[PDB]
RNA sequence: CCGGCCGGGAACUCAAAGGAGACUGCCAGUGAUAAACUGGAGGAAGGUGGGGAUGACGUCAAGUCAUCAUGGCCCUUACGACCAGGGCUACACACGUGCUACAAUGGCGCAUACAAAGAGAAGCGACCUCGCGAGAGCAAGCGGACCUCAUAAAGUGCGUCGUAGUCCGGAUUGGAGUCUGCAACUCGACUCCAUGAAGUCGGAAUCGCUAGUAAUCGUGGAUCAGAAUGCCACGGUGAAUAC
RNA sequence: AAGAACCUUACCUGGUCUUGACAUCCACGGAAGUUUUCAGAGAUGAGAAUGUGCCUUCGGGAACCGUGAGACAGGUGCUGC
């Protein structure tokens, strides 16, 4: 079957290299269900602003880390080699899983 | 003090992060350290060659370090070697292999750490900080800016009590976060002290 | 507010007796926004006294309630310079809220033994006017009737 | 056949199904008597079953998950009124002016940094 | 009070009363250990533990032995 | 309602009634009224006295009353005569367990005085 | 931050990789509740302070990489919260915008 | 076998992405023939819908030289540097900010229902099995919409105490322990047992708060070996009042 | 201070070290390391075994270690007027 599963931090990066890796998949050797989502991890971090004192001055940052599955119910010979040593996409992180 | 940098407000909307890559939480400490020791190396290596910002991306154990530039003639040296020279000695200290590209600026006096830089270069060789800074806003409006803001703080001219002065040139819309604006700083340690050195180029409405 | 009139939120019908007068003294009898307690012991309340009393609720609540209602309040105005006591009539919202309050308040001393017979007893004195609350509006009455000189 | 209709009042979300039988009210397999106690209101959720009248019309399915005794009640008020969809304009006429089919968005605030919680700020020294 | 495992003392201390103890009573013994607890066979050794800036003798008795050293040397001085 | 020194309680249930023997708590009471073969939920007035004395061999198992406070203040006397850091607590009437000791300390320091 | 605190901590760091991410068996393995209980488990706690002071990992103060601040730490970044907000409005942790919600 | 367990379904909740939507856009006065104001329909939402981020020129020679950088100035057999202790936790006292109280809308027991958000690899650590309990052994799964910390608590429902310094408070101490850790006496946290203080609503003063707000209940995270009543977040019930 | 038992720790006490814990060099001797013993509170000092590699100008290397020498390194010392 192979599930596919990768992440990253810019949601408009993904969208492409999750459809890039779908369209090399899909076209090549059929099947695929599609772009499963999955929530959002929000990792918020709440540090101090200034250098000395000041408690009540602060600045709040998050890292939206974005999920996403593609799930191929058929272990193709095409489709699985394609896989391997042509994701390229940088920036985003990927995780075949079998 | 009260203003927040113009850069960071619009890392997600117009402006884009120069390090760009992800990481699990194991590894993004070291990772981001490691980016960091290339960085501040690669910027007082190549201190005459005139680099504006550093790209760095890393997809699967590969650093591919971008050299946005007014000089690219400089960096790379003759035949590229100086291109080999630094991919050696970046990739023993940042992570295996190296993979330095270099992206020309045709407009030079648009990039805010070049003004920056610039006009830092000059207050440290004693020319008048006026001279130096009002040049530098009229340089650059006759090319193709809309805004051009400049603010130099510290001694400046070896006064006793320390100044800001700041000189600008046109529309700088720092509160709207659909504009496009060039924000940097750079330091002139001058023999009277620190003399800071913010310039703010607004080029494009969205 | 300066210059900002805006109205007011609706409120809700209390399920057993849907209506909306005993509904609000629910809120003003509420504490730590527990209105689970709180409306358990106004109905504990009503119904040991319409057994007393020989009425229906909102009827023996609202014979009561009357009884304890201010006609005209005293505030203090400063048009001039001096301070002096300057009787109004209270509006017809605030009229039975303020009746209201004084009946709780009356109610959290008085220590009986539960909220609900505390109630029940201080709402019994009100509709025979004879316990605090009366004489909380009767006060009030003679602060208006005395300083009546001021209009 | 079977209409439906939402409603989430605060965090909760309601899942209200509706068809033409007994005058029964089911809500996550219980009944809606041992379901609902001794709370507030039971009766917010047949409310909006007052002006357009049940008695023994309309059977409820109801499931709900999300917030707690208040939200899910309210949840299931507007997700009856957006249920109750099968003579369109003819009800929600009369349902609109008392309210009920107004979402009603007001949810909880967060908390401020520096600000005890939402608004309460902490004190004031003035030596 | 904290640990189970073995009542605790520290390596050099040990071997210094064990050496103490075999040969005879002497002198106040020169110790930084505060931490270490006293056992049985230092009864009878006047040890001379740190307070923080000098070194104060305690005469070990029959009572002093599920305490710690530290407990016998106040540290900070008031009135 | 004479058990151990003391325990003269009336009107109270028995799990409450032993509480006010010194020695003996609210879970300490419910394993002698288990032991015993007592409901919790009467009270001394409706017991008997065949039950009564049933618990007096009971609270005669735990350290109580003179017993305790003699093993209690030998315990803090030992503490003092050692001259350990706890005695020396102890005596000069300060917090023990390590508290703090600069603004608060009452119970231990006792009522303020001036200065 | 002190350049003898910053090398200070690169002893603790080097020193402990060698010693307790391998001889934890010492404390862990040996002093347990099995038939080690009786001398055994009194070497173990005996030895254990033959190994130098530091070495143990709770004695590393974990500060910051760039500058060495003690306090204000984070561990996803590895930095001080003034030099995580320099680096973070500028471009250099990737993702890291200002939240609001 | 009767638990989303099961094939299956792809309606619905949820999940994301990509989008519609709200603009005085529409009607009616009023205004001055304007901006606009009031009120009305439709609408999920109504006049910047709610909330957040965003902080002009400059003020206080405000704060920070101890985050970092930094001009001078001083130190270089010490004002530098390694180590064991101790100290930062001292205590006639004074104030600030909290928490827990002073109870009966409450206290303790048994029957049992409803969250949101976040976290995790020398990690979080089930089912177990030992323990009165902190916990302890064996180890399941999970770099997670699955696995785990994790039964949310106020809330119902029955009981029992009946206004007592109380079955309120739970300080303070003695003893016995548990985990973390080279090490817990100075100086940790928690647990059990006994202990059972002040306190009966607070003088002059005085603070926050305009709705999912105040109040009040739990919950999580960061720093962190261990060490929150702080901080930063999250959701429960949920008011009064605004002439 | 987004967390002081030690560490942190800037303070005190006593013990101690001066090209130093951290850096590049001019060059003297050694692979680096690893196991393990003694005196000491510990810093330290004294050893005892084993191992003896990536290129040969092979009077050398590229790292690492420990000596003597100075350019110096270092300062949470003062000055936010
Ligand atoms: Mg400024
Ligand atoms: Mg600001
Ligand atoms: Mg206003
Ligand atoms: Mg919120
Ligand atoms: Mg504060
Ligand atoms: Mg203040
Ligand atoms: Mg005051
Ligand atoms: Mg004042
Ligand atoms: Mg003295
Ligand atoms: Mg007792
Ligand atoms: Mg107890
Ligand atoms: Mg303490
Ligand atoms: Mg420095
Ligand atoms: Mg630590
Ligand atoms: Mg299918
Ligand atoms: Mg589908
Ligand atoms: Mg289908
Ligand atoms: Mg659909
Ligand atoms: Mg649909
Ligand atoms: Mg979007
Ligand atoms: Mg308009
Ligand atoms: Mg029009
Ligand atoms: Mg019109
Ligand atoms: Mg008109
Ligand atoms: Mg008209
Ligand atoms: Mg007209
Ligand atoms: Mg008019
Ligand atoms: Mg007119
Ligand atoms: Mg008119
Ligand atoms: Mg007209
Ligand atoms: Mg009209
Ligand atoms: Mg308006
Ligand atoms: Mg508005
Ligand atoms: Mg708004
Ligand atoms: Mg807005
Ligand atoms: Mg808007
Ligand atoms: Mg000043
Ligand atoms: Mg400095
Ligand atoms: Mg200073
Ligand atoms: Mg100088
Ligand atoms: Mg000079
Ligand atoms: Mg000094
Ligand atoms: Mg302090
Ligand atoms: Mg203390
Ligand atoms: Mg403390
Ligand atoms: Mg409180
Ligand atoms: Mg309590
Ligand atoms: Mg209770
Ligand atoms: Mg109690
Ligand atoms: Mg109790
Ligand atoms: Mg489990
Ligand atoms: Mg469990
Ligand atoms: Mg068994
Ligand atoms: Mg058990
Ligand atoms: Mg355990
Ligand atoms: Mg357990
Ligand atoms: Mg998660
Ligand atoms: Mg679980
Ligand atoms: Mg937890
Ligand atoms: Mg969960
Ligand atoms: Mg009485
Ligand atoms: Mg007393
Ligand atoms: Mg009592
Ligand atoms: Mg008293
Ligand atoms: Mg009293
Ligand atoms: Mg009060
Ligand atoms: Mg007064
Ligand atoms: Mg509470
Ligand atoms: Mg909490
Ligand atoms: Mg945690
Ligand atoms: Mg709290
Ligand atoms: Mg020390
Ligand atoms: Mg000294
Ligand atoms: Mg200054
Ligand atoms: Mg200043
Ligand atoms: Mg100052
Ligand atoms: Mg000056």
């Amino acid at each position: 079957r192979i599930r596919i599963r990768l992440k990253a931090f810019d949601h408009r990066l993904i969208d492409q290299a999750t459809a890039e890796i779908v369209e090399t998949a899909k076209r090549t050797g059929a099947q695929v269900r599609g772009p499963i989502p999955l929530p959002t991890r929000k990792e918020r971090f709440t540090v101090l602003i200034s250098p000395h004192v000041n408690k009540d001055a602060r600045d709040q940052y998050e890292i939206r880390t974005h999920l996403r599955l593609v799930d191929i119910v058929e272990p193709t010979e095409k489709t699985v080699d394609a896989l391997m040593r042509l994701d390229l996409a940088a920036g985003v992180d990927v995780q075949i899983s079998l | 003090g009260q203003k927040v940098h113009p850069n960071g407000i619009r890392l997600g909307i117009v402006k884009p992060w120069n390090s760009t890559w992800f990481a699990n939480t194991k590894e993004f400490a070291d990772n981001l350290d490691s980016d960091f020791k290339v960085r501040q190396y690669l910027t007082k290596e190549l201190a005459k060659a005139s680099v504006s910002r550093i790209v760095i991306e890393r997809p699967a154990k590969s650093i591919r370090v971008t050299i946005h530039t007014a000089r690219p003639g400089i960096v790379i040296g003759k035949k590229g070697e100086d291109v080999e020279k630094l991919r050696k000695v970046v990739a023993d200290i940042a992570g295996v292999p190296a993979q330095i590209n270099i992206a020309e600026v045709r407009k030079p006096e648009l990039d805010a750490k070049l003004v920056a830089d610039s006009i830092t270069s000059q207050l440290e060789r004693r020319v008048m900080f006026r001279r130096a800074m009002k040049r530098a806003v009229q340089n650059a409006m006759r090319l193709g800016a809309k805004g051009i803001k400049v603010e130099v703080s510290g001694r400046l001219g070896g006064a006793e009590i320390a100044r800001t002065e700041w000189y600008r040139e046109g529309r700088v819309p720092l509160h709207t976060l659909r504009a496009d604006i060039d924000y940097n700083t750079s330091e002139a340690h001058t023999t009277y002290g620190v003399i800071g050195v913010k310039v703010w180029i607004f080029k494009g409405e969205i | 507010p300066r210059r900002r009139v805006i109205g007011q939120r609706k409120i809700l019908p209390d399920p057993k007796f849907g209506s909306e007068l005993l509904a609000k003294f629910v809120n003003i009898l509420m504490v730590d926004g527990k209105k689970s307690t709180a409306e358990s012991i106004v109905y504990s309340a009503l119904e040991t006294l319409a057994q007393r009393s020989g009425k229906s609720e909102l009827e023996a609540f609202e014979v009561a309630l009357e009884n304890v209602r201010p006609t005209v309040e005293v505030k203090s105005r400063r048009v001039g310079g001096s301070t002096y006591q300057v009787p109004v009539e209270v509006r017809p919202v605030r009229r039975n809220a303020l009746a209201m309050r004084w009946i709780v308040e009356a109610a959290r001393k008085r220590g009986d033994k539960s909220m609900a017979l505390r109630l029940a007893n201080e709402l019994s004195d009100a509709a025979e006017n004879k316990g605090t609350a009366v004489k909380k509006r009767e006060d009030v009455h003679r602060m208006a009737e005395a300083n009546k000189a001021f209009a | 056949n079977q209409y439906y209709g939402t409603g989430r009042r605060k965090s909760s979300a309601a899942r209200v199904f509706i068809k033409p039988g007994n005058g029964k009210i089911v809500i996550n397999q219980r009944s809606l008597e041992q379901y609902f106690g001794r709370e507030t209101a039971r009766m917010v959720v047949r409310q909006p079953l007052e002006l357009v009248d049940m008695v023994e019309k309309l059977d409820l399915y109801i499931t709900v998950k999300g917030g707690g005794i208040s939200g899910q009640a309210g949840a299931i008020r507007h997700g009856i009124t957006r249920a109750l969809m099968e003579y369109d304009e003819s009800l929600r006429s009369e349902l609109r002016k008392a309210g009920f089919v107004t979402r009603d968005a007001r949810q909880v605030e967060r908390k401020k940094v520096g600000l005890r919680k939402a608004r309460r700020r902490p004190q004031f020294s003035k030596r | 009070r904290s640990l189970k495992k073995g009542p605790f003392i520290d390596l050099h201390l040990l071997k210094k009363v064990e050496k103490a103890v075999e040969s005879g009573d002497k002198k106040p013994l020169r110790t930084w250990s505060r931490r270490s607890t006293i056992f049985p066979n230092m009864i009878g050794l006047t040890i001379a533990v740190h307070n923080g800036r000098q070194h104060v003798p305690v005469f070990v008795t029959d009572e002093m032995v599920g305490h710690k050293l530290g407990e016998f040397a106040p540290t900070r001085t008031y009135r | 309602a004479r058990i151990a020194g003391i325990n003269i309680p009336d009107h109270k249930h028995a799990v409450i009634a032993l509480t006010s023997i010194y020695g003996v708590g609210k879970t300490r009471s419910k394993a002698i009224l288990a032991a015993a073969g007592i409901a919790e939920d009467v009270k001394i007035s409706e017991l008997s006295e065949g039950q009564i004395d049933t618990l007096r061999d009971e609270v005669a198992k735990f350290v109580v009353e003179g017993d305790l406070r003699r093993e209690i203040s030998m315990s803090i006397k030992r503490l003092m005569d050692l001259g350990c850091y706890r005695g020396l607590r102890h005596r000069r009437g300060l917090p023990v367990r390590g508290q703090r000791t600069k603004t608060n300390a009452r119970t231990r320091k006792g009522p303020r005085k001036p200065i | 931050a002190k350049q003898s605190m910053k090398a200070r901590e690169v002893k603790r760091v080097a020193l402990a990789d060698k010693y307790f991410a391998k001889r934890a068996e010492l404390k862990a393995i040996i002093s347990d509740v099995n038939a080690a209980s009786d001398e055994d488990r009194w070497n173990a706690v005996l030895k254990l302070q033959t190994l130098p002071r530091d070495s143990s990992p709770s004695r590393q103060r974990n500060r910051c990489r760039q500058t060495g601040r003690p306090h204000g730490f984070l561990r996803k970044f590895g930095l001080s919260r003034i030099k995580v907000r320099e680096a973070a409005m500028r471009g250099e942790i990737p993702g890291l915008k200002k939240a609001s919600w």
